[PDB]
């Protein structure tokens, strides 16, 4: 791993007085110590590793749509939208939907064509679950070639961490939402 | 000396642990582990001390953040709910993480720790151990007579209605 | 060898020392013919249910989930007043639960009550992992005695139990 024993892997204790579980291993990019509550006994370990990523790439794709449509908004997404945005849009995109109109079905399509990956590659988690040569988040999914060799390694740790920072980040970006409205520019400013 | 002379002595009372006059007629010692006895000792002493002490403070000092009650009982029902339930948790982490989390009486000296020693000496105070056996004497004499206190001084301010300085002024009697 | 919780009577054979919960009581002989560990588990399993379940008799009257403000203190009236929807989602949610003591106690050989649910490992210590034991068994029957009681007070007065008790409705 990167900095195996010194960013992550054997050794690292994040709580002192309450000790990660032994049977939570010690070679998982991101593997820092920390599992206070012993929530790693309660579940597949590989479940929980490729539960944790995919959480984490969803709050990615979520923070980075959440800044981008408060500064970007696509051509005629205002004729249907108008000036609403975040947890508004996603229910009167439904509420138009289910007006009758004919043009406002964007979380249909997403929701249909998202249900459609995840039911195409629920085969990976069940070969992942089993043992299998595939390890959890990976898809094989590398088009530029980029973490060919060692530098996978580093990414793997920054992924997670990232995941991990995304997986806060939208869920401010949402509740501040719900006692204000607006948006993180418009709430940061 | 023995503190009822009409009565043996108490046969697991030694003379060890400090305040041992020999007071056990009931024998609670003959049952119970001594260690235990003496852990709930100071503990009941050592909240009574405190409680004591705020008895006395809270029957003239109000933080501007609440809003006194007439009496330092009646001041636990004016507090808003959370702030006592915030009090309760922070006192269970304290209890939990003092105790290195053996809270009964199967687990609590399994690692052979004294009784009413949780490690708690910040400012030295415990080097000298002519001082410390002293300070012992005074520390369970003290906690035993704040318990006392505590209980009189509380059982007073629920009967008159008025506070403990409050009483000891200005007296007025049951009739 | 006599037994301990009756001193007059012999040990009963087959229930030891080794079990948690363990006083030397069958008066009525249930371990000479019954499977042990079969009672073992279902003592334990009857005891974790009326845990949860003499707390539930007792919360709502201090609190309510705010989807279910207006649901009655009574506990008697307040199981019918969930519809099927949420009792069929609580079932199915026991199932899922039971699914593993089903293949533990079925098909497995581990110890009376061991689904393997140890999260905080509160039983990494030996004598405080005997002590937790013990008082498992010990609040799962102080459990079953007191729900069996707020069941029935519950049929008698149509109220909670603290409700009754500050109201004083103690005759039928
Ligand atoms: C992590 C540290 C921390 C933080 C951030 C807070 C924060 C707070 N405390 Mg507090 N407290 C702490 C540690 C802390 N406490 C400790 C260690 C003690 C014991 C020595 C206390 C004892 C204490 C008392 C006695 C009171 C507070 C109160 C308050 C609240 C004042 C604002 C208010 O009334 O609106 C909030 C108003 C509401 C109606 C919301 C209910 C309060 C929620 C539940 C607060 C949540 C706090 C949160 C869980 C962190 C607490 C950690 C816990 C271990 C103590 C505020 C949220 C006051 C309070 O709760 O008034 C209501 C109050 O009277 N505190
Ligand atoms: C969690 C992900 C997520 C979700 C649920 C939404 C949801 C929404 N977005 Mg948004 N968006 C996202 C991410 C997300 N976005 C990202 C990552 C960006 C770019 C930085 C944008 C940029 C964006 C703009 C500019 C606009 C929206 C708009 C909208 C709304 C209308 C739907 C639409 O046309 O989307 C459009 C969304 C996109 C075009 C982004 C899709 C890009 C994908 C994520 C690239 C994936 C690449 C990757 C290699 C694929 C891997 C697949 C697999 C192998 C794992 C809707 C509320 C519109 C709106 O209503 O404004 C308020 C609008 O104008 N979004
Ligand atoms: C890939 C992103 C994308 C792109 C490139 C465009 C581009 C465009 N849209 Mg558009 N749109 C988008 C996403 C996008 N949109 C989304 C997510 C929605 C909501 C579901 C809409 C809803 C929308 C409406 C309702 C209309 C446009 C129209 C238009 C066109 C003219 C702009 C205008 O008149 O206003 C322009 C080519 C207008 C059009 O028909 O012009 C051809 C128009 O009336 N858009
Ligand atoms: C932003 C942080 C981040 C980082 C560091 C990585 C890093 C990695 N991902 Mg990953 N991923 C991310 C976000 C991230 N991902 C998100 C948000 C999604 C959902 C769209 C995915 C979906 C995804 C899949 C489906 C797969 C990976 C894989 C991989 C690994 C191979 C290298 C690679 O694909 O280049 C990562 C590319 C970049 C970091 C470029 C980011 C582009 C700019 C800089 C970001 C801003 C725009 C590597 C560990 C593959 C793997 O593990 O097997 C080889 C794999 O199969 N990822
Ligand atoms: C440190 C111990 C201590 C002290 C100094 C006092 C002092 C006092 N208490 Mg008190 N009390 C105590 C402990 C104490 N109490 C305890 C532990 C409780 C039980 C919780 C009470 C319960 C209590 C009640 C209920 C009342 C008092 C009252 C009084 C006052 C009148 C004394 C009286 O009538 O007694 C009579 C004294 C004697 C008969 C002396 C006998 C001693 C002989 C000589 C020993 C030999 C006096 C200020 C009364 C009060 O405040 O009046 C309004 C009152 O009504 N006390
Ligand atoms: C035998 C168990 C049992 C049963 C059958 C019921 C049945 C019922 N309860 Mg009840 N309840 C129970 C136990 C039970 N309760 C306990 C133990 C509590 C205290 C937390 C409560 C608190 C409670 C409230 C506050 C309310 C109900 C309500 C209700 C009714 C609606 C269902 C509902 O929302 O349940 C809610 C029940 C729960 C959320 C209890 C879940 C207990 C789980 C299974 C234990 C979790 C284990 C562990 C701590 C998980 C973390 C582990 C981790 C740290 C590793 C229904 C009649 C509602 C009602 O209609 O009232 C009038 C309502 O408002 N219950
Ligand atoms: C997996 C997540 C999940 C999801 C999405 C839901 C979704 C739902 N639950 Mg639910 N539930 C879940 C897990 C979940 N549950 C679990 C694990 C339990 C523990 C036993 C419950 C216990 C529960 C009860 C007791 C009730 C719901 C109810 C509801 C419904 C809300 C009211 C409504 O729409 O009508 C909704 C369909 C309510 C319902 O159906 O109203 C009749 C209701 O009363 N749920
Ligand atoms: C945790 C245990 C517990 C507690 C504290 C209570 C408390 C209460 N019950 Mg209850 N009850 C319980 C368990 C409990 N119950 C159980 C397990 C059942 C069987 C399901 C009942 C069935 C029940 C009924 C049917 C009624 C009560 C009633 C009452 C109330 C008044 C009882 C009274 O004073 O007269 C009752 C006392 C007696 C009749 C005297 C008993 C005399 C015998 C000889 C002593 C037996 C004691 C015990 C079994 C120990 C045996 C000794 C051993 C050597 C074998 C009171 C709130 C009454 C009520 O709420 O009315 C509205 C009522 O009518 N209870
Ligand atoms: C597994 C374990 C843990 C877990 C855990 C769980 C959460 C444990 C928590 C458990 C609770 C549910 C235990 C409840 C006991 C209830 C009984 C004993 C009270 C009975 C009352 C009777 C006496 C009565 C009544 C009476 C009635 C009849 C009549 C009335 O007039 C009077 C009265 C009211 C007195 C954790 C999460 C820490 C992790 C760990 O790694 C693993
Ligand atoms: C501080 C601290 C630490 C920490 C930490 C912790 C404990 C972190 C805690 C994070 C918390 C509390 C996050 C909570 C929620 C986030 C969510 C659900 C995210 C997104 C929600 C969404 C998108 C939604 C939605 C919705 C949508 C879209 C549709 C709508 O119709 C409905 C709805 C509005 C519901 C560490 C570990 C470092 C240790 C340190 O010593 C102390
Ligand atoms: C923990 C164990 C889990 C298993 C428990 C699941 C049981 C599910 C059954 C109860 C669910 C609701 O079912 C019930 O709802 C109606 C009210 O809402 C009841 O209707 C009636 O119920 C009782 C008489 O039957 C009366 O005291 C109620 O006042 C009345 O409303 C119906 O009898 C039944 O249809």
């Amino acid at each position: 791993l990167y900095k195996d024993g010194v960013m992550q892997g054997k050794g690292l204790v994040a709580v002192p007085f309450a000790l990660a579980p032994d049977s939570l291993p010690a070679d998982i990019p991101g593997y820092v110590g920390f599992d206070p509550l012993g929530l790693s006994t309660l579940c597949n370990l590989d479940f929980l590793r490729e539960a944790e990523i995919k959480h984490g790439r969803v709050a990615m794709l979520a923070v980075t749509g959440s800044l981008v449509q408060d500064v970007f908004q696509f051509p005629g997404v205002d004729k249907v939208i108008g000036n609403a945005k975040m947890i508004g849009a996603h229910d009167k995109f439904i509420a138009g939907a289910h007006a009758g109109d004919t043009r406002s079905f964007a979380m249909h399509q997403i929701i249909f064509w998202v249900g459609l990956l995840e039911v195409l590659t629920m085969p990976a988690l069940f070969e992942t679950m089993n043992g299998g040569p595939r390890q959890p988040g990976d898809f094989k999914f590398d088009p530029l070639g980029l973490g060919k060799g060692d530098k996978l390694a580093r990414k793997q740790l920054t992924e997670i961490k990232n995941g991990r920072l995304a997986m806060i980040g939208v869920g401010g970006m949402v509740h501040h939402y719900l006692l204000t409205g607006k948006g993180p520019l418009q709430f940061l400013a | 000396d023995n503190a009822m002379p009409f009565l043996e002595g108490p046969p697991k009372l030694d003379g060890s642990l400090a305040g041992d006059v020999g007071f056990d007629p009931v024998g609670f010692s003959n049952y119970f582990d001594i260690r235990w006895l003496r852990e709930a000792e100071l503990k009941h002493g050592r909240v009574c001390m405190l409680g004591v002490t705020g008895l006395l403070v809270q029957e003239a000092i109000c933080l501007p953040q609440f809003a006194n009650g007439k009496t330092p009982v009646d001041d636990f029902f004016v507090v808003p709910a959370a702030g006592l339930w915030q009090v309760f948790f922070t006192i269970g982490a304290v209890e939990f993480f003092s105790n290195g989390f053996k809270l009964t009486p199967g687990d609590m000296f399994s690692e052979g720790r004294e009784a009413g020693d949780l490690g708690f000496d910040p400012l030295g105070c415990g080097k000298n151990p002519d001082a410390l056996a002293r300070r012992r004497l005074v520390e369970v004499k003290n906690g035993r007579l704040a318990m006392i206190a505590f209980g009189g001084m509380l059982h007073q301010q629920l009967l008159t209605g008025q506070g403990t300085l409050e009483q000891l002024a200005n007296f007025k009697a049951i009739n | 060898e006599m037994s301990e919780a009756i001193p007059f009577l012999p040990k009963p054979a087959n229930i030891d020392a080794s079990m948690p919960g363990y006083s030397g009581f069958d008066p009525l002989g249930f371990s000479d013919y019954y499977n042990v560990k079969w009672m073992q588990e279902a003592e334990i399993k009857h005891g974790r249910i009326c845990m949860l379940a003499a707390l539930g008799m007792m919360f709502p009257e201090f609190g309510t989930l705010p989807q279910f403000s207006s649901f009655s203190t009574n506990p008697l009236e307040a199981f019918y007043q969930v519809g099927p929807a949420g009792w069929g989602q609580i079932l199915l949610f026991i199932g899922v639960l039971e699914s593993f003591s089903y293949e533990k106690v079925f098909y497995g050989d581990s110890a009376p009550g061991d689904l393997g649910f140890d999260p905080l490992r509160m039983s990494s210590n030996a004598a405080s992992a005997k002590h937790y034991a013990r008082a498992e068994v010990m609040n799962g029957r102080l459990a079953m005695i007191g729900f069996s009681g707020m069941l029935h007070h519950a049929i008698l007065t149509k109220q909670g139990p603290i409700t009754q008790i500050v109201e004083q409705n103690f005759v039928p």
